[PDB]
């Protein structure tokens, strides 16, 4: 069988949340468009790499 | 309180942090003035009657 059903491919999905999260369409692709530095970084002293 | 987010080597390890401040209360007042007249006395008091 040249093309095998690939083993990497076997796995059910998984269980998924529903997150907010934005998305944005640049060109014809989906995007999460995202700045951590809120969540992230925010009142510890971590410089915001 | 302050979080932490864990960073490698070489930096240093950072420690959760606590912040306790404790505020004085500033105090003040107000004023104003009803000031009568002495006829005007006389009359509510019964007197002139």
């Amino acid at each position: 069988e040249a093309n095998r059903e690939t083993l990497d491919e076997l796995e059910s999905a998984p269980q998924t949340t529903r997150v907010r999260a934005d998305l944005v369409a640049i060109g014809d692709r989906l995007v999460f468009l995202e700045a951590l530095e809120k969540r992230i970084y925010a009142a510890t002293n971590v410089p915001y790499p | 309180h302050q979080p932490l987010i864990a960073r490698d080597g070489p930096h240093p390890v950072e420690q959760p942090v606590h912040n306790y401040m404790t505020k004085v209360i500033d105090r003040r007042a107000l004023n104003a003035a009803f000031s009568l007249a002495t006829e005007a006395i006389a009359l509510l008091t019964g007197e002139a009657l």
